[PDB]
């Protein structure tokens, strides 16, 4: 793959948007399968 | 014998329709320059040669076994435990249930684990320089000069014929639904 | 250099005729993987335990010590193990053989160091290995009989697991 | 200069045929991004866990520790049935093994700080089975291949335990095929949820 | 440049001890190969760990069979806990902490034997095959190969 | 119980919350036919509401007079799953992010041009760093004690006062 396109995907806004979308995506998936977690269950 | 250039040799094609491959040299026994798909170029020749001879020996034993059972020739008391039918498929299923096939499987597998795999690996690695298919088994001789040429070629050709025959025999029995002879 | 026992296979490159019971038989190359001295000690430990087991199966079929017929039932071979664990017979045999094998662990480590031949516990109360010829000859007899005894022990116990008869009684019947 | 594993791709750098199982397989070029020492440490670690995990699934099918808490033939049920104190004991013991065996060089910045440190060599040879130098090439190859195979096999067995609520050997011996009425893949967004 | 996951601290600008120990090839039976103190392997190596493991295994056999075995009028003997053995001089501590406190097999219902496990609580070995063959089976057994055969004949 | 609160499993106000929350959805379900996609969606919402209240009742949460769960965060171990344990999970992740970012800014200072490494991130090196965070309490405490976390006061720019 092109090194300049990979250096573009390494830029701060792309990584910030991808990382916070990935972060948002596993918060969404964890709240989908295991919803209503007001507490650590113990 | 070896008879290089006539059979088991360079410049020898059983079928001229398929061209003689450069990758197939004349060193291996029963080499008739038959390699349309050109496996000889990328395969390990020692492995495929040893595999060929083992398939041949299994097939020749298979042909003799199918012939004896199809003829109804049996060892004493064997018909009582195993299937009375002379169908090879029926006998095999009955032999599995008796445990005869399991005992044969156990010992054949044991030989392959303790002897077949070391011999194969050492031939391929270069530890013993074993000729493919050699298992040092000449109880009644017949080896030496005869083994190098005619016997090696006779075993490879008869075994190829047996492999084809056993294949034919089982599919004949399947489509017909009745055993041969 | 090709194997005497398996002629199409190579010499196993860790075995030499100065060993007892050598026939060039290591087709699977286990001797390369693990120390030969350990394997020699292990072979001899397997050989001597199975030899005692083989003689035990035979003798247990022949006669039985006074009183033992009560504690055991009609059980024989492995069958007696579950009941003689209830009484302290197997417990005491385990304790004293375990006690010997703690020293056997120290002896095996000495063998790994090379300060002792494998299986050489110097045990010669009666005199048999005074002569050198007899010593090597009896070491070869010990190893061959032991390997046979191990095979026999497998045969006797599996004959019990099939028929329940025991060695002598499987000879007498069937 | 092409790969032998994938003949139409270029042979990847940091793959020079020195390592065991180095058949030239790195299409995605992770070795060009991630140092091959870390990747081989991680490959050996995944495979060794998976070799035990595959053996674990099959052996737990055959043999159990005694007691009712260890009587789960199906392996995914053993996760829940096994005593929690002991499973967390296993987890803590694994963490201790990781800190001592890696010698407090655990991160991607300080493992292999010692130039003597070799990928996968944690100093684990209790019975000195690698004392023979000749077997080292074969053993390292056969460890890598056994590891890869066990990664593929354990992954299969887990996902076959999910699909068919059956342990792997008795799923092979009491095989019932996939009906497709249930176990449909995906579908969370096709029906718009629910 | 940094390779990425290289693990050399200087590449990632992480503080490094710099003192990188040489790796001795010596190995102990229940320990790992690693940098060790001078004379450590000779004193506490394979010989030590194997002997101490052996001694611990021998010492385990009384420990597994720990209990007050008292013979009655008849030859039969009764196994009681060592907690029953009251101690005279420790005031309100009449029952005393004992070897069973350190090895509580009975509390957990293990029932230890000199060889580990035991009649009560022994290894459970079961046949997954369930007494049927690999192929050519009836309704009770449908193997994977039977599914291949059923797929072929349909 | 604690602070004059009642366990949510026996409070009547939590039960009337669950009953009212299910009645709101059942009256929305009463205007749809059985197999239709809105009815199926509404029934799954009812199932989720019942599961939430059922789980909360058996969790050891304490409800108020209003029938809503209340969190006790004074440190008591019978209620540590509401703040102390979720807080420990947070501090582990937060210290992970902090240690990983600090390690990356210290790497980026030793670069040929330090400020390109912060707008164009060296992703293999930064992923090496995100893997470093799992043992941050030990890594950061050894960093602290070895004089590598805290810089002395005479290496920091300050205003004249
Ligand atoms: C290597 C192959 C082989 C050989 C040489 C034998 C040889 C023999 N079998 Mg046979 N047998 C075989 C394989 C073989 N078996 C196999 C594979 C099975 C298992 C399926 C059996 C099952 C079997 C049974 C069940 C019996 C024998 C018996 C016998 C003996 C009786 C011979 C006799 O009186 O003539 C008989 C001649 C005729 C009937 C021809 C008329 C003989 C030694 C008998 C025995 O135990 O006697 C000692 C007996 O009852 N055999
Ligand atoms: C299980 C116990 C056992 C053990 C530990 C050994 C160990 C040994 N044997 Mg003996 N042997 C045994 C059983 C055993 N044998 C039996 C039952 C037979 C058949 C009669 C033989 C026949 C035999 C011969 C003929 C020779 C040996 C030799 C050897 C040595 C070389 C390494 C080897 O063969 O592989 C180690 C083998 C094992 C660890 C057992 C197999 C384990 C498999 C993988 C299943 C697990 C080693 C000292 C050779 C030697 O030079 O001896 C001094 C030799 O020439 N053995
Ligand atoms: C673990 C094995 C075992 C067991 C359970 C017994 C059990 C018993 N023995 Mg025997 N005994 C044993 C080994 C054993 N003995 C051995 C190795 C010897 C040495 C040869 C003896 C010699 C012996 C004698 C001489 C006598 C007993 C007697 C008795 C019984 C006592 C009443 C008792 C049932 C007595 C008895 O009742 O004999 C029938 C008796 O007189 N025992
Ligand atoms: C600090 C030491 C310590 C102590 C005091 C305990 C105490 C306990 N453990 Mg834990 N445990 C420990 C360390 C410890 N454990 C470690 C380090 C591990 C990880 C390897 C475990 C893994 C573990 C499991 C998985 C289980 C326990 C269980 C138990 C309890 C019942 C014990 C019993 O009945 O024993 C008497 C029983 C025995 C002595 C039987 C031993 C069984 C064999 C030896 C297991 C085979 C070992 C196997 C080959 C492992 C090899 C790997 C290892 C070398 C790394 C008891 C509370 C059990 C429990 O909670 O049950 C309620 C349980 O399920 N423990
Ligand atoms: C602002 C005031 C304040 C502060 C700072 C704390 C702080 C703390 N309380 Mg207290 N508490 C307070 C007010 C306060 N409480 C009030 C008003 C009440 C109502 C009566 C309680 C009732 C209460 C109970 C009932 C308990 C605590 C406990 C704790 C500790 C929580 C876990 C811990 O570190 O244990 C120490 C654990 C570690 C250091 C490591 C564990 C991993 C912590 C020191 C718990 C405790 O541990 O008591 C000491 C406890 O059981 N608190
Ligand atoms: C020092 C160690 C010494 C150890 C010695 C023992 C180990 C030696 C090595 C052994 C290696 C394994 C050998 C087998 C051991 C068990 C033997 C046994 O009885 O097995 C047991 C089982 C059969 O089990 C049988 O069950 C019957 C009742 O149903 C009988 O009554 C008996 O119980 C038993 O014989 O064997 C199998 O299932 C084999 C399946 C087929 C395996 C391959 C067969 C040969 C290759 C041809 C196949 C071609 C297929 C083409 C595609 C077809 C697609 C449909
Ligand atoms: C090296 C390891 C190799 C792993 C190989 C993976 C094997 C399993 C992969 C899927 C198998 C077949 C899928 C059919 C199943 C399938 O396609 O279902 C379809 C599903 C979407 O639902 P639909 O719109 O299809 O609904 C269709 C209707 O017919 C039913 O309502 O697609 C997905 O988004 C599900 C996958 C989650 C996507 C995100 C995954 C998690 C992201 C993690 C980061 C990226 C990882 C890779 C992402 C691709
Ligand atoms: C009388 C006191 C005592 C007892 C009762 C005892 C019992 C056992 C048992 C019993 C079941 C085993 C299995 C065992 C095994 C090991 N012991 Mg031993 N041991 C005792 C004393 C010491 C000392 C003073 C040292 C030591 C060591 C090791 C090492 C590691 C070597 C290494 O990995 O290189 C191993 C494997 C050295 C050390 O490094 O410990 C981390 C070390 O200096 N031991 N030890
Ligand atoms: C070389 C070459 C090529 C080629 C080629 C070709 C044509 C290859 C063909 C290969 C064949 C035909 C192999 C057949 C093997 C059969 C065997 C070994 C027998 C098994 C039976 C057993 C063991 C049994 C049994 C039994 C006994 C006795 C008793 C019974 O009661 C039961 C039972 C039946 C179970 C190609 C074209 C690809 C290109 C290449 O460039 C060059
Ligand atoms: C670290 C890492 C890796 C890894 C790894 C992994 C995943 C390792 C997993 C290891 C495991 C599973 C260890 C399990 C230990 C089990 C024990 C001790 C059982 C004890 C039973 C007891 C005490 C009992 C009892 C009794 C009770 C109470 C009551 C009865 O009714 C029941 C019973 C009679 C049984 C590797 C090595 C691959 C590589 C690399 O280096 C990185
Ligand atoms: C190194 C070292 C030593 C050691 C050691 C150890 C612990 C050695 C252990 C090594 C092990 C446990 C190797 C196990 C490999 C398992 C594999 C490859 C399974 C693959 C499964 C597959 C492909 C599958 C599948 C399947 C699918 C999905 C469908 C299923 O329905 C069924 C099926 C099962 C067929 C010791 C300690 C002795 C000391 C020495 O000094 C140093
Ligand atoms: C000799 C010990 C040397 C180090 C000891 C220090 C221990 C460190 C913390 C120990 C924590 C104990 O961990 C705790 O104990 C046991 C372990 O199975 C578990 O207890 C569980 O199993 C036991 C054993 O049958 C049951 O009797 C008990 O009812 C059940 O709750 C607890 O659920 C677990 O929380």
């Amino acid at each position: 793959m092109d090194s300049n396109f990979l250096k573009y995907l390494s830029t701060a806004p792309v990584l910030f948007t991808v990382w916070l979308s990935f972060t948002a995506s596993f918060i969404i998936e964890a709240n989908r399968f295991f919803p209503d977690m007001l507490y650590f269950p113990m | 014998l070896w008879n290089e250039g006539k059979i088991q040799g360079k410049g020898v094609s059983v079928i001229p329709l398929f061209p003689r491959p450069a990758s197939l040299d004349g060193t291996f026994p029963g080499d008739q320059g038959f390699d349309p798909f050109g496996f000889s170029s990328w395969v390990n020749m020692k492995f495929v040669a040893e595999a060929e001879i083992k398939h041949c020996r299994l097939a020749m034993l298979a042909f003799a076994g199918i012939m004896v059972e199809s003829a109804g020739i049996s060892f004493p008391g064997a018909t009582s435990v195993l299937g009375s039918s002379k169908n090879i498929f029926e006998i095999h299923d009955k032999a599995v249930a008796s445990g005869a096939m399991g005992q044969i499987l156990l010992w054949v597998s044991f030989f392959e684990v303790v002897a077949g795999v070391p011999a194969m690996n050492e031939m391929l690695n270069g530890e013993s320089s074993r000729i493919p298919g050699y298992y040092a088994f000449d109880p009644l001789g017949q080896g030496k000069g005869d083994k190098m040429g005619r016997m090696q070629l006779s075993e490879i050709q008869n075994g190829r014929l047996a492999m084809l025959a056993v294949s034919g025999i089982v599919h004949h029995t399947l489509i017909t639904g009745k055993g041969p002879l | 250099a090709m194997s005497e026992s398996v002629p199409f296979l190579k010499k196993p490159e860790a075995l030499d005729s100065s060993m007892a019971g050598y026939a060039g038989f290591d087709p699977l190359g286990l001797s390369s993987i693990a120390d030969i001295k350990f394997l020699q000690e292990s072979e001899i430990k397997h050989c001597r335990i199975a030899m005692l087991a083989a003689a035990g199966s035979i003798a247990q079929d022949i006669f039985t010590f006074p009183g033992v017929s009560k504690v055991v039932g009609t059980a024989k071979m492995t069958g007696v193990h579950d009941v003689l664990v209830k009484q302290g017979a197997m417990g005491q045999i385990l304790l004293w053989t375990s006690f010997l094998e703690v020293f056997g662990t120290i002896a095996l480590l000495e063998t790994l160091d090379g300060k002792r031949a494998p299986g050489d516990f110097k045990f010669d109360p009666l005199g048999f290995s005074k002569n050198a010829e007899t010593a090597k000859r009896y070491q070869l007899s010990e190893i061959k009989n032991g390997r046979l005894a191990m095979l026999a022990t497998g045969g006797m116990v599996h004959g019990y697991f099939i028929t329940g008869k025991g060695p002598l009684e499987l000879l007498t019947n069937f | 200069a092409k790969s032998k594993a994938v003949p139409f791709l270029s042979q990847p750098e940091a793959l020079d045929g020195s390592m065991a199982g180095d058949v030239g397989f790195d299409p995605f070029g992770i070795s060009s991004v991630i140092d091959i020492k870390w990747l081989r440490e991680s490959e050996l670690k995944h495979g060794r866990i998976c070799m035990l995990a595959a053996t674990g699934c099959l052996v737990q099918e055959v043999v159990h520790l005694p007691g009712p808490a260890f009587s789960q033939k199906m392996a995914l049920n053993a996760w829940a049935a096994a005593p929690r104190g002991g499973m967390i004991s296993i987890l803590v013991a694994i963490g201790l093994i990781e800190m001592i065996s890696n010698r407090f060089a655990l991160t991607a910045t300080d493992m292999f700080a010692n130039p003597n440190r070799v990928p996968g060599d944690l100093g684990f040879d209790p019975l000195s089975l690698g004392a023979n130098p000749a077997n080292r090439a074969r053993f390292e190859l056969s460890e890598v291949i056994h590891g890869r195979a066990a990664m593929m096999g354990f992954s299969g067995m887990v996902h076959q335990m999910i699909v068919s609520k059956q342990a792997p050997i008795e799923q092979l011996m009491h095989f019932k095929a996939v009906d497709s009425s249930l176990m449909k893949l995906g579908g969370a967004a096709g029906n718009l949820g629910y | 440049d940094t390779t990425g996951f290289s693990g050399v601290p200087s590449q990632f600008a992480r503080p490094e001890s710099g003192v990188y120990p040489a790796e001795p090839t010596e190995q102990t039976f229940l320990g790992m190969r690693g940098p060790r103190a001078p004379g450590h392997r000779e004193n506490f190596g394979g010989k030590h760990t194997a002997t101490m493991l052996a001694i611990a295994a021998l010492l385990w056999q009384p420990v597994s069979e720990a209990g007050m075995y008292r013979m009655g009028a008849d030859g039969a003997l009764t196994k009681s806990s060592f907690s029953n053995m009251e101690v005279p001089g420790f005031g309100n501590m009449k029952k005393a902490p004992t070897i069973e406190s350190l090895f509580p097999f009975a509390k957990n219902g293990f029932d230890a034997s000199p060889a580990l496990f035991g009649k009560g609580s022994m290894i459970v070995v079961e046949d997954p095959r369930d007494g049927c063959g690999a192929y050519a089976n009836s309704g009770a057994c449908h193997t994977f190969l039977d599914e291949i055969g059923d797929a072929l004949k349909k | 119980d604690v602070a004059g609160l009642t366990p949510c499993g026996e409070s009547k106000e939590f039960a009337r919350r669950l009953d009212g929350s299910v009645k709101k959805l059942q009256t929305r379900l009463s205007k749809y036919e059985a197999g239709t996609p809105p009815a199926l969606a509404l029934q799954k919402q009812i199932d989720k509401t019942k599961n939430r209240f059922d789980r909360y009742g058996k969790a050891g949460l304490l409800c108020g007079t209003d029938g809503l769960p209340h969190l006790i965060t004074d440190g008591r171990w019978t209620h540590s799953g509401e703040f102390v344990i979720p807080g420990l999970l947070f501090l582990y992740v937060a210290g992970w992010i902090g240690w990983v970012g600090r390690s990356y800014v210290l790497f980026a200072r030793t670069a040929d041009k330090p400020t390109e490494k912060e707008i164009i991130i060296d992703v293999p090196v930064a992923l090496s760093f995100v893997s470093t965070g799992f043992i941050w309490p030990f890594s950061a405490f050894k960093e602290f004690t070895s004089g590598n976390l805290i810089v002395p006061a005479d290496e920091i720019t300050v205003s004249p006062r």
